[PDB]
């Protein structure tokens, strides 16, 4: 049992338009595939529903979740939800600035217009209240109050334009002060007219069933593999089709990095909402969060729609991990987690943890030569026996496939103790680098657990005495053979 | 990447009884393998003649570093392979078992007998523990 939210209560916490999430129930069932979304600006839901255009990757400025511009993407990023955070606002503004120029004609900016109906919605949401009247240079204005401390807003009675200015004595995050001026919002070009943008739906992940992936493979490419006499090549061949038609992703000009089944899913999803009436265009504009390797986000709550059309919403990252583990990654579904997890993302330096089974096994398996080297390439950051990088290359020798398990275990348990030897006498020399001594005291431990394992699979230091290091050929391998009995 | 170059260059000195980072084609293959590849005698040739048309047989970093430059192109699918391994390992123990292989297989169409399955595991198995770890899965997919 895991404390997740369900149905209506979960849909409410998602930020998605109800009609839309319902339309999405279909696709989840039809294709049998889990659809996982990231939080959606709760103040953007009504805008989206009323048909406001959503935003693509060509606009990275954040949306607002407060004040008269809640839901839209303010040009001035200090009006966005990143309000008050100087570094974020600056990155935000630099982003809007690039969008306006690097995409001149496609992305622009226009004065925010709060219409009669939106004002009401903002009142119900307790975001702003229509205040007292005011006249300026022969123009009628009504103030718009907000519990905000730095700014003050008012709206024009003639054309409904909203303006803002800094407060007496108050300063901006960027250290500015200024009087009355329009609030500009990011817009996209539609038939020669600039239309305001709002948040869109961001897929956190997509987990399709393996059978659903099969349909992605040409039924005659698969056949040529299903009928391969040799097994070892048949397997590699089956795996390569999985990689090819389900795992592999590629960068797209505007949808970021995604696979091909993902592109179809994208399309079905956007079509699904159009059938329900959404008139703004696409609502899902790019690949999933799992390919956001440079600037990974980590949300507490993920909104999930399972293949049975049900609504789930996890409470915290750990819970999102349990769910995916118990119902997807361990239940015959295609899935892959962000490559940046368990690392320091380059972009934002984020360090998001995620359970990786391959590592759980690390402690009990011995490293391949490569891994041995690449760990002398990363170890040689904070700062000649090639025999070890050879033995390890010997341990994982494909030739082993013509022998019997009994045989395999024997020669491996040997090739291991071999590597556990060279490493031993290296540590017997000079602790060259204080921290290198660890890599070895460590390998030794792995090598140990690995050998010790193969042995119990049949019948360590106890046997590391009665053995040859002395002269160096197949003479040592001799005593060994007999010892294991 | 920096490490990419760091890696190659790192091993380049593990065996070079020359000291000037200018080995021979006698060990060029010895290097590409202790690093993670398995080039054929034919490949260790045509290339050691094109880029290294020098006429000495001495391989230095500038040469070696540029050669890898190309091979490490399509082969880099290592990322997908590793993600693939995770697809098979349904119980997340870090190893691919026969049972798990059946699942992945039947769900993709090709129905197999407990006989055949255990034959596949045992072929990919290298240390004879009856299961396949990522290291092995890599071999079976590259080698
Ligand atoms: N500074 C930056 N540089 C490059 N890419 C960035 C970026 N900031 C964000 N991204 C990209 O943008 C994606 C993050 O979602 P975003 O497009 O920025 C809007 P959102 O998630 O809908 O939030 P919002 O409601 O605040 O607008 C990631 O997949 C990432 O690739
Ligand atoms: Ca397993
Ligand atoms: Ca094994
Ligand atoms: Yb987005």
């Amino acid at each position: 049992r895991i404390d997740v939210l369900k149905g209506e209560k979960a849909l409410k916490a998602s930020g998605l338009v109800p009609e839309h999430a319902d339309a999405f129930k279909k696709i989840a069932r039809e294709l049998n595939t889990y659809i996982l979304f990231r939080p959606v600006n709760k103040l953007a839901t009504n805008l989206i529903k009323s048909g406001v255009a959503t935003k693509g990757l060509n606009v990275h400025g954040k949306s607002s979740d407060w004040g008269p511009v809640a839901g839209y993407i303010p040009f001035d990023q200090d009006l966005s939800k990143k309000h008050g955070q100087q570094l974020a606002v600056e990155k935000g503004n630099l982003e809007n600035k690039k969008s306006i120029t690097e995409h001149e004609g496609e992305i622009g900016k226009i004065p925010l217009k709060l219409d009669h109906l939106r004002i009401e919605e903002l009142k119900e949401n307790g975001i702003i209240l229509k205040g007292k009247k005011e006249i300026d240079n022969g123009k009628k204005y009504y103030l718009l109050e907000s519990n905000n401390q730095v700014y003050e807003f008012r709206i024009s009675d003639e054309n409904n334009e909203v303006q803002y200015k800094t407060k007496e004595g108050k300063i901006t995050v960027l250290g500015e002060k200024f009087n009355w001026r329009n609030i500009e919002v990011m817009a996209k070009n539609v038939e020669g007219v600039l239309k305001p943008l709002t948040a869109d739906y961001d897929l956190f992940a997509l987990a399709p069933s393996l059978t659903e992936i099969k349909k992605q493979i040409p039924q005659k490419e698969w056949d040529k593999v299903v009928n391969t006499p040799n097994s070892l090549e048949k397997q590699k061949g089956v795996t390569n089709l999985l990689i090819k038609y389900g795992i592999e992703r590629k960068p797209d000009s505007t949808k970021g990095t995604l696979s091909n089944w993902q592109k179809q899913m994208l399309d079905r999803l956007n079509e699904a909402v159009k059938y329900t009436g959404y008139t703004g265009g696409d609502v899902v504009n790019h690949g999933t969060e799992q390919d956001n390797e440079e600037f990974p986000e980590k949300d507490n709550e993920i909104f999930i729609i399972n293949p049975e059309g049900e609504f789930i919403l996890t409470k915290n990252w750990e819970m999102t991990g349990r769910f995916i583990e118990k119902n997807i990654t361990g239940k015959d579904y295609l899935y892959y987690f962000n490559r940046s997890y368990n690392k320091i993302a380059p972009g934002n330096k984020a360090y998001i943890e995620w359970t990786d089974p391959i590592t759980k096994a690390k402690i009990n398996t011995i490293p391949t030569s490569a891994e041995f080297i690449k760990n002398l390439s990363s170890i040689r950051r904070s700062s000649s026996v090639k025999k070890i990088a050879g033995y390890l290359s010997d341990y994982y020798n494909s030739a082993n496939h013509i022998f019997s398990q009994e045989k395999k275990r024997k020669i491996s348990i040997f090739r291991g103790i071999q590597a556990y030897n060279e490493i031993e006498n290296v540590l017997k020399s000079k602790q060259i680098a204080p921290e290198y001594k660890n890599y070895f005291q460590y390998l030794k431990e792995r090598i140990t657990n690995q050998v010790q394992l193969l042995l119990t699979h049949q019948k360590f230091k106890l046997l590391y005495k009665q053995l040859n290091f002395t002269e160096n050929e197949t003479d040592n391998f001799e005593v060994f053979q007999k010892i294991i009995d | 990447t920096e490490e990419q170059i760091a890696e190659f260059k790192e091993a380049f000195s593990l065996f070079d009884k020359d000291g000037d980072g200018t080995i021979t084609t006698k060990e060029l293959g010895t290097v590409m393998r202790s690093l993670g590849q398995n080039p054929t005698e034919a490949e260790l040739q045509d290339m050691i003649n094109e880029v290294d048309a020098d006429g000495n047989g001495t391989i230095d970093f500038p040469e070696f570093l540029t050669m890898m430059a190309r091979k490490m192109k399509d082969t880099d699918s290592e990322e997908e392979i590793r993600e693939a391994f995770r697809v098979f390992d349904k119980d997340g123990n870090g190893y691919i078992s026969a049972a798990e292989l059946r699942h992945v297989m039947t769900n993709l169409g090709e129905k197999l007998t407990d006989e055949e399955v255990d034959e596949m595991i045992r072929e990919a198995d290298i240390d004879g523990d009856g299961q396949v770890n990522y290291e092995e899965f890599v071999q079976m997919m590259t080698a």
